[PDB]
Order: structure tokens, then C-alpha cells, then sequence
């Protein structure tokens, strides 16, 4: 299900669906597919570059909420292996807006925490729209600590809408299992990595994006709100949410000489979502480099350097 | 008013007053963010949200502070995390116990992510 | 409340975000008026640091 | 309200009570109320040795039941001052089952951690009578994890029929939070004092007890099962709970021959309940008398006996 703006590009693939069909469907016909097939996918491939180079901030967000992605566990089946889900926080539920997990990166061994919108309806309900109530976040920090004691560097990936805006979210300490969060993560001795995959910010989202290093995809907004929540608040409307996102400072460019973000890892053409396994492999090879360049600090050097990265945060 | 209700008398030394907002991001709202700025700073006679006066307690050093939440919904801006570093700070050095009053409605959107 | 409101289409629990509630739900420690505030904290860091409690 | 064994004890207060109306009840009534006064006082006072001196393990635990008794609060009221309740598990609720604060003893701080069964019906169903479900031991641990930071010494009374058996209690991880409980306080570097005040035992009351000393009444009695439930699954009747219980060993002295316990504090005549006040001096100088030749040992020190002490643990 493409976007409103990716319209040529949807209709071309309409025809070129039913080419299937064409070449075993009835009455004999086998016309010469390969033909029409390589002109039209020609034609496809130049339209949508003449449609994702003219793609600004509202767009952006559009794109990071295209409701055909690859989400944590898509990058983590396209990018690692012997994966294993640890479910639970030991206090009061294991939460599906929060997928964790201990698995290897080509060989090395890492811990994966990141969120999971859901495919379809069913499995977007089911996991709260990636939405964590409290007790996601205690797991996460539950394995954050796991991973720090075993001498293991942190992979996190954050694709959040943000913390439940519910009853039973706020009556369990939302804000503080959040602070706590974020106070631990800030003295791990192990290193930690965290890219922006999809849509991620809302304060929630930096729960688990405390790290020695930042990374976000090309089109990944990454806001203290909600554009349409700026919108409300500010603008006093909702429809004016693009003058929100184009204010804000949503997109990674604009973030990137924020100093904010270390990396951001180019897309495959029309989004990652066309190609989700160039998408992991450009991933995985970001995560890779990072790791690399990080090991080569001690764990107190490496605490030192994070610190020190938090103190740049802000002008002052 | 807060923190000389809390504190002593004339034990009262401010902290991070030389911080003042630097907007970078010129947000341009209904309003202009400096607009709000300066506004705010003139009608509240504060620079930021965030107040920090170290000082004493029943002769016992400590550090206090608190939000002046008329200061833009008392956002915790850039200066407001550097006077709360500033504080915490000061109390490492000086063995002192910090306390903080809170009096915020969220982070200072104008400032986006910073 | 606006935003929990919209988002759970329903009625808030009387006393929501309250810390006659928040106290009720774990999350608060003590309630405290502020009268009393300077003598309880001075009290309580008071036996925290250790150092002699304070005189009235 | 005194038991059925103490009867003897009860009429002759009955008498005793109707002597303050005589006093200047009606009709210029104003007898030598002195005189019946001591008689009867000697009278009662002569008669409770004649009740409380045939008294063993079945009644011992009436006793440690009765309905008449200082619960925690009462101990914190007669023997400490500049007391401090803090309330709340960070998680998802404060405990009524369990107190906690931090207060003076002789000028010096400490920590008190301990259960209150509530005095009359109100304040009994209002606590759970004592049954804590897990959240309240999360609180207990945050607690001693607190005044292990700030080298403050721990003071526990231990007063519980047991961790409610509940779907609440079940749900929230009871089980894992006794066992976190029992592995933090293990390790604190703090000395630790517990008595045994009032009934307590059944596993959950150890979720507060494992100290450098251990503490308890003449008619307290620590059970890892309720008489009442070692007849019934054993026995295979409830009646025959006294013989569970001379079997078991549940009262102090009993225990004391075990080495589990390093004091016996001795109780005001007819039970505590008639004198609370001897009752909180003699806690709070066997208290002082515990923490005094404790604080010499360092902190190293204190942990590695504590260690040792608990190794001594079952006869193997
Ligand atoms: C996502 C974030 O962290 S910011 C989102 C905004 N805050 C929240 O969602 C949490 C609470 N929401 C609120 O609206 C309030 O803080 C409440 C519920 C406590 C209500 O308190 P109120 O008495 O209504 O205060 P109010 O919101 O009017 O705050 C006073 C002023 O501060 C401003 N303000 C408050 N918080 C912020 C903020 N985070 N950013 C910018 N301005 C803010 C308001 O715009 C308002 O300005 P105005 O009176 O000139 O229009």
C-alpha cells in the first residue's frame, strides 16, 4: 500500500501485476512476457526517482510511517542470527510494544532492543501500535543490565510512536521506570548503538537511545512530539502539522548537523521498504563499523567519552 | 520566594546566572521564539525556568533550586539542564546533599530535540 | 488528562495524577504540606548525611 | 479482649473496672476505693503467675496471636523518634501490609522495616492483616538498598502470617520478588538486626530477616508453615494443630537450642501485651546491645560473617 504521492508508481505496478496471470491464464495465453516486463519495470524504476527526489519534511514522516516497513524484527531476521527473545520484566507482564533479545552478529554475540509496530491490524493491535506501557521499559533496562554484566555490547533499534498516553501506563510509574532508564544506561561499561529505524521520538523513544553512538535512516523523523502535536498545542490546528515538521527540525539532514546524530545510513531507492535486505545489509554494516571503532576503547575510557558526549548536549 | 523560604539567611549564593537562552533553532511559531523568550524573561524577571542557589540548612551546606513554571510552562530549556548540571556539580565538589523542586508542563518544544 | 482523555476516549479515575493518588499508587513517597517542608528536609538529610538533628 | 486460658485473669478485671464508676457513679457513692483497689491488684497480679506459668508450644502461639499486642508501629512509638514513613514501591503500589521508614534510635539513624497487622477490624482489613503482597517487598528492598548507601544501620521487625495467597500476589511475581529480596540483603554492607516480634514465619517473613542477628520473643512463634497448615496437610485435620505444633519447634527456646536465633528477649509478666512499655525498653536495649558489638566489626568483616553465619545454616 503505497503513499498518496507514490500514485504513478502504484498504477504502473497495477499493470504490471496481471502480466503473471498473462502468461498461464486462459485460452493459451503466453504472450512474451519478458518484453513487456523489462519496459515496464524501466519505466517503473525512472518514475520513481521523477517521485522521491521532490520529497520534503511532512513527506518524511509520511515515508517513516509507511505502513509497509521493515521493523525491528524484520532488520533482525535480515541482519542476525541465533536469535533469542527474551520475553518478561519480572514484576508484572512482558509487553509486546517491546521486542528484546539475545542474538549474534556474525559470530559476536550482541542484545537487541527495539520496538515492533505490528504488520497488519491484527498484529498492530495485538503489540499497542508499538506503543510500551512501564513495564517494557523495566525489561529493557532488565536486559540492558544482562548485557552490561556479560561483557556484551548493546544493539538498540527505536521505531516508537511513544510511551501509552493510558490509565494503566501512568498508574505504574511511567515516568519513573523512564528516568530510571535513563539513568542506568548512562553507566553501563559495555558499548552502546542506536540507529532511529522508522519513527521514533516522544521522549519514550530515548528510553532505550542513550548510547555512544546515534544513527537514523533518511527518512526517520526523530521529534521531542508529534508533528500533529505541535500542531495542536501551537498552531491551534491540526492540519497545519507540515509547518510543524518543516519548524521542528524532524529529519535526519537537519538533525545531523544538530550534532545530535553520529551517521545516518542511506536508503534504498524509494524507501527501504522496496528493498528491505539492501536496507539490512547498508544496517548491518553501519552497526559493524560502529562496533569496530568503539572497541578499541577501554570501559572506563568509554564511560568517560559518553559522559562527556551527554555534557555537548544543548547550545549552553 | 522558594528557595529563601528553604534556605537560610544570607547564606544565599546563585548558580549558573551568566546562562541565559541562546535559541539556535529560530522557531517560528504563531509567535517568534525569541518573542516568547524575551517576553517571558521580562515578565518573570528570570532568566530560565530553573533557579539554582547554593546555600545552607540548619547550618548544614546544601544546594537547592526550583522551576518558576510562569517562564513558558517552566520548560526545561538548554539552560535549565546546564544550571541543573551546574548544581549537581557543585554539590559533588562541596559534599553537600542537592535538592530540586519540580514545577515544569514538558520540555521546551521550541528547542526541539535539544 | 487532555491527551489521556483523547487517546482512551473515556472518564479519568477520580483524583487522576494526584498525589493524594500517586501517593495511593506507589509511585510517591510521602506527602508533605509545605509549612513543614524546610524542617522535613532538614530533618530527613539531617539523618541521611548522618549529621545531628536539627533544632526546632 | 484475653484468651480462653486467661479467664481467672478477666473476671477479677471485670470486678475492677465497675470500682471507677463506684467512685462517683450516683447517691454520693464515694467508697475507700484505695483499699478494694489493692486487694484486688494483688489479687490479679497473684493470679496470672497462676495462668501464665503452664503455658506451652499450642498456647505460645495464642499468645503470639492475641488480639491485644504491639504491632510495629507500637515498638516504633515507645522505643523511636523523628520516625519517617516512606510509602511507595516505585512500581505500582505502596503496601499496607508492610511499614517501612527511616527514624532515630538514641540520636542515631536507622532504618525500620517491619509488618503492621492493623489494630482493630478497620485497620485489620485495611492492611490485609499483615499479608504483603510482592509490591510491599519491592518497597522493603528499595528500603535496604537505601539505607545500605548512606552507611546506615538496619533495624527489621518481623510480625506476618505469611504472603498473601491471592491472584494479585501470584501475578506480580511473588515468588520472584521474595527471592530477589533474600539475594539483596545478602550483600549489603550495613548490619542487619531482625527480632521475631508478634507471629511471623512462612517463608515470606524471611523476605526481611536475613541479618548479622536474629531476635525473638518468649511467646513468639516462627514457623516455616502455620500450625494450622502442618495439621491439615499431615495430620489430615485441622484440630490436631497443637501437636503440629510441639512437633514442629516453633517457640524460642525451642529454636534458640538450634543456633538459629542469638536472643531470647524476655517479656513483662502475663505477656507484653500488659506492659507494652517494659516491652519496647527491653527491645530497644537488646536492639542497642545487638548494634553495639556489631559496629566494630568493618564492613568487609560484617559481610564475610554474615556469610559464614548463614553457611551454618541445617545440620549438614
Ligand atoms: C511533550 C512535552 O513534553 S510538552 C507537551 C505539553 N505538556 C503536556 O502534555 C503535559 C501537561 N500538559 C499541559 O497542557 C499542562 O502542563 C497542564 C496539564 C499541567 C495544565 O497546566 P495549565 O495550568 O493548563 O498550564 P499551561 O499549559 O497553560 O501552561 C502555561 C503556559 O506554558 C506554556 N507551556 C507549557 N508547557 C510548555 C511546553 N512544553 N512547551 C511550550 N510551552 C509550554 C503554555 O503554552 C502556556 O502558555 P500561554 O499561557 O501563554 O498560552
Amino acid at each position: 500500500n503505497f503513499l498518496d504521492f507514490e500514485q504513478p508508481i502504484a498504477e504502473l505496478e497495477a499493470k504490471i501485476d496481471s502480466l503473471t496471470a498473462v502468461s498461464r491464464q486462459d485460452e493459451k495465453l503466453d504472450i512474451n512476457i519478458d518484453e513487456e516486463v523489462h519496459r515496464l519495470r524501466e519505466k517503473s524504476v525512472e518514475l520513481t526517482r521523477k517521485i522521491f527526489a521532490d520529497l520534503g519534511a511532512w513527506q518524511i514522516a509520511q515515508l517513516a510511517r509507511h505502513p509497509q516497513r521493515p521493523y525491528t524484527l524484520d532488520y533482525v531476521r535480515l541482519a542476525f542470527d541465533e536469535f533469542d527473545e527474551l520475553a518478561g520484566d519480572r514484576a508484572y507482564a512482558d509487553d509486546k510494544a517491546i521486542v528484546g533479545g539475545i542474538a549474534r552478529l556474525d559470530g559476536r554475540p550482541v542484545m537487541i532492543i527495539g520496538h515492533q509496530k505490528g504488520r497488519e491490524t491484527k498484529e498492530k493491535i495485538r503489540r499497542n501500535f508499538g506503543m510500551p506501557a512501564p513495564e517494557g521499559y523495566r525489561k529493557a533496562l532488565r536486559l540492558m543490565q544482562m548485557a552490561e554484566r556479560f561483557k556484551m555490547p548493546i544493539i538498540t533499534f527505536i521505531d516508537t510512536p511513544g510511551a501509552y498516553p493510558g490509565v494503566g501506563a501512568e498508574e505504574r510509574g511511567q515516568s519513573e521506570a523512564i528516568a530510571r532508564n535513563l539513568r542506568e544506561m548512562s553507566r553501563l561499561g559495555v558499548p552502546v548503538v542506536c540507529t532511529v529505524i522508522g519513527e521514533g521520538g516522544s521522549g519514550g523513544a530515548l528510553a532505550i537511545g542513550v548510547g555512544d553512538k546515534v544513527n537514523m535512516l533518511q527518512y526517520s523523523t526523530y521529534s521531542v512530539i508529534s508533528p500533529e502535536g505541535c500542531a495542536s498545542i501551537l498552531w491551534k490546528s491540526a492540519d497545519k502539522a507540515p509547518l510543524a515538521a518543516e519548524a521542528m527540525g524532524i529529519i535526519a539532514p537537519r538533525l545531523k548537523e544538530l550534532k545530535l546524530i553520529d551517521s545516518i545510513i542511506p536508503e534504498p531507492l524509494g524507501g527501504a521498504h522496496r528493498n528491505p535486505e539492501a536496507m539490512a545489509a547498508s544496517l548491518k554494516a553501519q552497526l559493524l563499523a560502529d562496533l569496530a571503532d568503539l572497541d578499541v576503547l577501554s570501559t572506563e575510557d568509554l564511560k568517560n567519552r559518553r559522559y562527556q558526549r551527554l555534557m555537548s548536549y544543548g547550545y549552553a | 520566594n522558594r528557595l529563601h523560604s528553604l534556605l537560610d539567611e544570607g547564606s544565599l549564593v546563585e548558580l549558573g546566572s551568566e546562562l541565559e537562552p541562546k535559541d539556535v533553532l529560530k522557531f517560528r511559531d504563531s509567535k517568534k521564539y525569541k518573542d516568547r523568550l524575551a517576553s517571558a524573561q521580562k515578565e518573570t524577571g528570570e532568566k530560565d525556568a530553573l533557579v539554582v542557589m547554593k546555600g545552607t540548612l540548619y547550618g548544614m551546606p546544601v544546594v537547592a533550586a526550583a522551576f518558576e513554571f510562569a517562564f513558558m510552562g517552566g520548560s526545561m530549556g538548554s539552560v535549565v539542564g546546564a544550571r541543573f548540571v551546574r548544581a549537581v556539580e557543585q554539590a559533588l565538589e562541596d559534599n553537600c546533599p542537592l535538592i530540586c523542586f519540580s514545577a515544569s508542563g514538558g520540555a521546551r518544544m521550541q528547542e526541539a530535540l535539544m | 488528562p487532555r491527551v489521556i482523555e483523547q487517546t482512551v476516549r473515556e472518564k479519568l479515575p477520580p483524583g487522576f495524577q494526584r498525589s493524594e493518588f500517586l501517593i495511593e499508587k506507589g509511585a510517591i513517597d510521602m506527602i508533605v504540606r509545605r509549612p513543614e517542608m524546610r524542617l522535613k528536609l532538614a530533618s530527613i538529610l539531617a539523618k541521611l548525611m548522618n549529621l545531628p538533628a536539627p533544632n526546632p
